[PDB]
């Protein structure tokens, strides 16, 4: 299934995922597409920050749905 | 048609629609799981491995039931699932709306202690006005939600897909506002450049924030976290001048504010189980499976449309 990862700007990254995929795996696929290391990524769904050990299905994130990407600046 | 379940169809319908419940074996993933007894509540269909039975497929030792919902407005690909909205109910109890005092259907039932009920038209209004005014509530564990309109404690909506009531454009706005609010509650900042608004989580003790990333991610604006103008070494110079439910109705709008039908075959009377509409006659020599609601033999239609009621 597809999810869309968007920045708050509107910039969209398309990922092919499975419900069973961890948020860490989603970040890996973001690393691969945009070259943002997973450490610098924060993913949010419906105002909730997603935890790395949880799956997409844990948050009931549906196919075609959108996660918001925010950047951690250290 | 009596519909117990409401879902959001994300194409073709793109709206909250009556849903069809179905069950499959969790191991072989075929519609082969016959349940010992039907679901009786939402917990039965929403919590994994809660219900059990027998896979009819012989090349399978499966015993655990996996429930799923499809839209009821058209035929669907077997895997073309829709999200269920467990708070939405058909108003089979004729409960008045907390806001408009009308008896409408369907309704949404808040999970406050009072179990207050609001019609879907008033729920929409609630959502739109609260989203336009940025008065949705952020919880670190629950996200961007709304409580019961009565302001009851511990009553934030947990299933955030209920905000699909808003429609596609406004839902996206809700998710956008929710992300922004999440950032701010974490002590983060949004890029102040028009047409950007990137979410940034810098060090807590840093005043200079840069909208980092390439031409793809960031805009490169360096701003002061305090005044949200471009970074500067002085005192901040920017100045911002600020221009600037009835208790009786609530009492009545509670979900918990006769019932004998004979078995079609053996005619021994039975009263409702409350939830499950799937009757299995308890008389040992009958065991006819039948629907409480329709007084007919059990079938896939009653199954999908109203396996259980609330
Ligand atoms: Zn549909
Ligand atoms: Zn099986
Ligand atoms: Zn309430
Ligand atoms: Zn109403
Ligand atoms: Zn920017
Ligand atoms: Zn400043
Ligand atoms: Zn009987
Ligand atoms: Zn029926």
């Amino acid at each position: 299934m597809q999810i869309f990862v968007k920045t708050l700007t509107g910039k969209t990254i398309t990922l092919e995922v499975e419900p069973s995929d961890t948020i860490e795996n989603v970040k890996a696929k973001i690393q691969d597409k945009e070259g943002i290391p997973p450490d610098q990524q924060r993913l949010i769904f419906a105002g909730k920050q997603l935890e790395d050990g949880r799956t997409l299905s844990d948050y009931n994130i549906q196919k075609e749905s959108t996660l918001h990407l925010v950047l951690r600046l250290r | 048609i009596y519909n117990s379940f409401y879902v959001y169809c994300k194409g073709p319908c793109q709206r909250v629609q009556p849903g069809k419940l179905d069950v499959q074996c969790s191991t072989c993933r075929q519609a082969t799981l016959t349940l010992t007894q039907g679901p009786s509540c939402w917990d039965d269909v929403l919590i994994p491995n809660r219900m059990s039975g027998e896979c009819q497929s012989p090349h399978c030792p499966g015993t655990s039931a996996e429930f799923f919902f499809n839209c009821g407005a058209h035929p669907t690909s077997d895997k073309e699932t829709s999200v269920a909205l467990h708070l939405i109910a058909t108003n089979s109890r004729n409960i008045t709306c907390i806001t408009c005092t009308d008896v409408r259907s369907p309704v949404l039932v808040f999970q406050c202690n009072s179990r207050h009920v609001i019609c879907l038209d008033c729920f929409h209004l609630y959502c739109v006005t609260r989203l336009n005014d940025r008065q949705f509530v952020h919880d670190p564990q629950l996200g961007y939600s709304l409580p019961c309109v009565a302001g009851c404690p511990n009553s934030l909506i947990k299933e955030l897909h209920h905000f699909r009531i808003l429609g596609e454009e406004q839902y996206n706005r809700y998710q956008q506002y929710g992300a922004e609010e999440c950032v701010l509650q974490m002590g983060g900042v949004l890029c102040p450049r028009p047409g950007c608004g990137a979410g940034l989580l810098p060090e807590p003790d840093c005043r200079k924030v840069t909208c980092e990333g390439g031409n793809g991610l960031g805009c490169g604006f360096a701003f002061c976290r305090e005044c949200k103008e471009a970074y500067h070494e002085g005192e901040c110079s920017a100045v911002f001048e600020a221009s600037g439910v009835d208790e009786r109705a609530a009492e009545q709008a509670r979900w918990e504010a006769k019932t004998t039908k004979p078995c079609p075959r053996c005619h021994v009377p039975v009263e409702k189980n409350g939830g499950c509409m799937h009757m299995k006659c308890p008389q040992p020599q009958c065991r006819l499976e039948w629907c409480w609601n329709c007084g007919c033999e059990w079938n896939r239609v009653c199954m999908g449309d109203h396996w259980f009621d609330v």
